[PDB]
This record gives structure tokens, C-alpha cells and sequence, in this order.
């Protein structure tokens, strides 16, 4: 009938050459929508592989010795390291612009900024702007609710006032999230069950200043569920954002899926929520809404970044199939309208959002 | 010292 | 010291309330002395029903009706079923009249103490519950509230004047549309407008009263507030000279627009809220702004009048219930000294026997 | 048809 929700497949990362095996997320990485980096080995050579996502299929591959290797969400730098040594090369002009050696393996890491790199470590997360002749900063020490945890994410607000580690474990027979919630002003963090989440900013009607937004996704014990909430104190003058909380969906056959990935676009103030197991969730940021609900992949999804353009979603999953989700402007409206029956949410989404 | 990616050199 | 008077009733969320159903669809407050709230309690539906004379004891009961609405003044409650309608008296457990609509009912709501007025996409109709009757098609829908959202229906005391309100989005705006009949001269006229009510109206040196239209909008003009007289002048009454002035928006509240308006005989004064709410208070003899302000942070979806006082009470989506109304203790000093309106002043103290 | 269960 009409989708709320384009979705379309832009690669096949296998028909670029790319072994199955090296499809995941310890090999795989997509730091935006704009590379992909792999990293195989073929002989005793690793290297890496690099995509461009204007270029599918002229891949470039590079000798590489480094344990990882992250790109840059807008040029041809790349981050690689090994062990504590951690290096940063302007592939295009063949430099390695800034070097360090950490004093503790770095456990997982990731752009968080046009120039600046976050490092996480078994008890530490730092952040290392590329910006001039600087050097790792020491943002918090790890809450132990972490402890032991495989780091897997790391989110950060816009004003990098409020900073989201997030780790999973089994524990009862069962995908447990431990989420870190620390304050930058208040020097402060707070445990949190959970498996995915992302921030957002948001100008409430009536407000004059935007208000920062922390909505997080989780399994836990009470089956799905989905938060949105206001971080920290609102703007002088601005009013409060009501918590929101919803539960999210899972049919019988997903016993064991949980949410893996969050992305939220401010063109249209909706949350994109992908479980494990390639389920799509469509929610309204403001209320919390839960608008659409699907499938769309039956292989797992490991990564996931923004899609700029559509204002949506991307990611691979391990086929290495590399799909988007995003609003279809187009009928969002008529599908909330006359299948959600739900008239107000219509007329808000519209009106709010010019649609 | 040395490098963790090689671009011809 | 303020002219007006809030004051929080209830929290709908303490009762156990699902934040779920606090909206236009499924709580209804047709009085102040009732609110109907419909929840999917298991896999049965059921409302709560909530005497606002003993808020602490919600009784709920199983319901399969897509819509119930309390009558204004006993436990006589309309359900509705798609085109089937069922009026019951809780008290004496008994189906009091039963109608089945050849179309479906999109809206209703009670405007006395025993007719409900029942709209359908193309027709309105009132319903008496005085003996044996059935529903009487009180006239035709114009084409204008044609696709709109239905959300408002008034009538003036002598059920003469009938106003059908609509809304819709247009131009990226709230357009509201609102349709105006004559039931003398079987006559319909189209009218701009989102919130609006009926009010008698004595004037000086008048035999009888006139009956007035007050409605406010949020027009491409801006927001504006109309009062005029309707109809003909009773035979011997000089008619009331129309009066229009501006309702303020901020540029905070870029969207928001009227949503209720509750008129008080008792001090002559009109209360409008706005959607996202705000209060106004209007002279409604002159349209004299005498004040405005920010009463509720989250979003207003009912209203009613409030009896005990004469002012307004409602409904937010955070469930409170508020209710604002005239500080008979200060109304007069305020204007005289805050607004600087001895003459408004002198005139509302001598007018509705006040000081 | 009773669209409300009261007892």
C-alpha cells in the first residue's frame, strides 16, 4: 500500500570481490555513508579495502599491518592501529598526519565528529580531536556496569556535553545492554539497561532554545521498550520535554533479537531503529509514537550510519548487502493519516515538519 | 617508525 | 497580582491512567464533572470512568465501543460501535435508547443535558434522549470541512445557531474550517476559524438579549478574535456592534493556533487557550485584551466549562487537569492598575456587579 | 448487542 518508509539496496559487497568472512564488525567498518572499509587478508598480507561509496566498483586495497582501520566521515583519512600505536593517514596526499601510543590497548573506537576520534579502552574513554598538535584527553573513567561488556557503541549529543558507551553481555540466557551516561558539566555518569540509542537535538513549540534529547532502545526483562527523554537542565526559559517511553515490538520467532542500531533524523524528528535481526522500527521522536514496523533484511545488521542524503539510515548487514531505510516523504503523511488511523500525529508530522 | 599502512613507499 | 486564577485538579497518571490514551481519541470530558478514558487493558477493552467528585476511585468496566462520551450532568453514557449507538444509564444498568446510523459517526458530543449531536462525513444530526425519539438531520455539510478533521460542534442557548469546526493542514499550517448555520434561515456560511463559542449578551438599553458569536483564528492575517452579534436583532434591540482585535502568538509558538473557548456569562469574559497552551482573556463586551500567558506546557486536547467558578477547565497530554478561571478578588485592580484601564475597569466592576 | 458489559 504506501510505505512510510523507502527502502533500497545500494551494494552487494560481494559482487565487489569481498570474502564473506571479512563481513562483520570486527572487519567491516562504515563510519558514515560515505566508505566502507574492510580488511582482509590474502597470503600473509593484510590490507585493507576501501570503498567509496561514488565509486562502488573501483575498491581500493592497501597494504596494511593495523588491527583496525576507521575512515573518516568526510575524506580520504583513515585512523589505523595496533596494539597502543595508533596512526592517522591523509591517504590522498600519502601522509601520516598525527601519530601516539597509547598506554592501554584501545578496546574500540570511532568518529564522532568531522575531526575528532573517540578511543575507548577496558577502563577509559578518550577523545582526540585531529584538530592541530593534540593529543588524546581523558573525557571519564568507565562505570563497572560495563565491566567485562564487548564496547560496541559510542554516541555523543551535539554539544559534546553528553557522552553514551554502550556494551552487551550474555547474561541469563540473554543479550544484556549496559549503557554509560556520562555529564561533561556535571562531571557525573548514571548505568543504564540498554541496547541502542543516539541523541537529538529539538526545538519544542513554545521554546526559544532547542532542547538536547537522549531516546534509547532496550530488551530488558519487561520485554522491549523505548525512552525519550530531556538531558540535563532545559535551556533558561525553555520548558521541560515530557519523558516518553514505549515499548518496542518483537514477535515470537525473534526470541533472542534485541535493538542494534539508532539513528534519528532531524528533517523529520523520527527515530530509525534496527534490531540484530533486520527489523525496521519507525518512531515519532516527539511522541514516541511507533509509526511503522517491518522487516527489511533477513540477514544480520552489524553497522549502521546516517544516510545523508535521505536524512535516514544505512547499513551493511553479513551478506554484505549494504541497504538504507529513510522517510518517503511522499506518503508518510496519507500512511499515518488513513492506515495508522491516526489523524493528529498526521496533521502534527505535516504541519511540524512541512511535509 | 613504522607504518601501519603502505601508499606505494 | 493576577486576574485569572489556575489550579491543578487531577493527574490522570496517578490514577493509573496509560500516558497512552491521554488524547483527543480516547479521553473525553463532556463536563466537569466527568472524564472517559478508553484503554486496551489485556486483549479487552474497557473504560475508565472518573467522577471528578471522587477522582481517587476510577471504576472501570469491560467496553467494545470505538468511542464513549459521558453526558454532562449524570452516569448516562453514550458508546458507539461504528454506525451502532447505545445510550446506557450505568446507575440502573439499563440500555436507555439504541440508534443504528447509516453512516458512521466521526464525532459527537453532548451540547445539553440530554441531546447529543452526532457528525457524520456528511451530515449533522441531534439527538434528543427526551422520550421515543431518534436522530434529525439539522442540516448538510458544506463542501469547506470537506477532508477536514473533525474536533469541535457548538450551539448557541437557543439552539438556534450551529457551528460544525474542522481542521486540516494546508500550506504547512493549521487552516481551520468552520462551518456556521442559521437554523431559522436554513442558511450555512463558511468561516476561517479554530476556536469559537456562543455567548447572551445584554446590552444597555436592550429589552432582550443578543446572542453572539465569538471565534478566534490564526488566519494568513495572523491571529485574530472576532465577536459579533448573529442573527436579527430582537424586535426593539439596538444590535451589537461587531468588534475584532489580535491574539497575540509569539515567534517561540510558530505553529500553535486556537483550540478551545469558554465563555462566562458571570464576569462576561471570554477564555482561549491555544493548542500548545496558552490563555487569553478577553473582555467579551469590548474584545479588550485584559491578559496572556503560558499555563501548560504540554499540549491541550479538551476542554470544559468549569460550573463551580466559570471559567475553563481541561485536559493536557501529561494528564493534568487544570482549570483556570476570574480571580473575582482582583480582576478589577488589575485592570485598573496593571493594564491602566480605569474605564475597562469601572465598566466590568459596575457591569457584572463585581469590585 | 450489548456494547457495555456492566455486570
Amino acid at each position: 500500500q504506501i510505505l512510510p518508509i523507502r527502502f533500497q539496496e545500494h551494494l552487494q559487497l560481494q559482487n565487489l570481490g569481498i570474502n564473506p568472512a571479512n563481513i562483520g564488525f570486527s572487519t567491516l567498518t562504515m563510519e558514515s555513508d560515505k566508505f566502507i572499509c574492510i580488511r582482509e587478508k590474502v597470503g600473509e598480507q593484510a590490507q585493507v579495502v576501501i570503498i567509496d561509496m561514488n565509486d562502488p566498483s573501483n575498491p581500493i586495497r592497501r597494504p596494511i599491518s593495523a588491527d583496525s582501520a576507521i575512515m573518516n566521515p568526510a575524506s580520504k583519512v583513515i585512523a589505523l592501529k595496533a596494539g597502543k600505536t595508533l596512526q592517522i593517514f591523509n591517504i590522498e596526499m600519502k601522509s601520516k598526519m598525527k601519530a601516539h601510543t597509547m598506554t592501554d590497548d584501545v578496546t574500540f573506537w570511532k568518529w564522532i565528529s568531522l575531526n575528532t576520534v573517540a578511543l575507548v579502552t577496558d577502563n577509559a574513554v578518550y577523545h582526540w580531536s585531529m584538530e592541530g598538535e593534540s593529543q588524546p584527553v581523558k573525557m571519564f573513567d568507565r562505570h563497572s556496569s560495563l565491566a567485562g561488556c564487548q564496547i560496541i557503541n559510542y554516541r555523543t549529543d551535539a554539544k559534546q556535553k553528553w557522552l553514551l558507551l554502550t556494551g552487551i553481555s550474555a547474561q541469563q540466557n540473554r543479550v544484556v545492554g549496559a549503557m554509560q551516561l556520562y555529564s561533561v558539566d556535571r562531571k557525573v555518569s548514571q548505568p543504564i539497561e540498554g541496547h541502542a540509542a543516539s541523541f537529538a537535538q529539538f526545538k519544542m513549540e513554545g521554546n526559544a532554545e532547542e532542547s538536547t534529547l537522549f531516546c534509547f532502545a532496550v530488551r530488558g526483562q519487561a520485554g522491549g521498550k523505548l525512552h525519550i527523554i530531556e538531558v540535563g537542565t532545559p535551556p533558561t526559559g525553555n520548558q521541560p520535554f515530557p519523558k516518553k517511553a514505549v515499548d518496542v515490538f518483537f514477535p515470537p520467532e525473534a526470541q533472542n533479537d534485541f535493538p542494534v542500531a539508532m539513528q534519528i533524523s532531524e528533517k523529520h524528528d523520527v527515530v530509525f531503529l534496527i534490531t540484530k535481526y533486520g527489523y525496521i522500527h519507525l518512531y515519532d521522536l516527539e511522541t514516541g509514537t511507533c509509526i511503522y514496523m517491518n522487516r527489511i533484511s533477513g540477514e544480520t545488521i552489524f553497522v549502521t550510519a546516517p544516510h545523508e542524503a535521505t536524512a535516514g539510515i544505512i547499513g551493511v548487514n553479513r551478506k554484505g548487502q549494504v541497504l538504507s531505510v529513510c522517510v518517503e516523504e511522499e506518503n508518510i503523511i496519507p500512511y499515518i493519516t488513513n492506515v495508522l488511523q491516526n489523524p493528529d500525529l498526521a496533521l502534527r508530522m505535516a504541519v511540524r515538519n512541512n511535509l | 617508525a613504522v607504518s601501519l599502512l603502505d601508499l606505494d613507499a
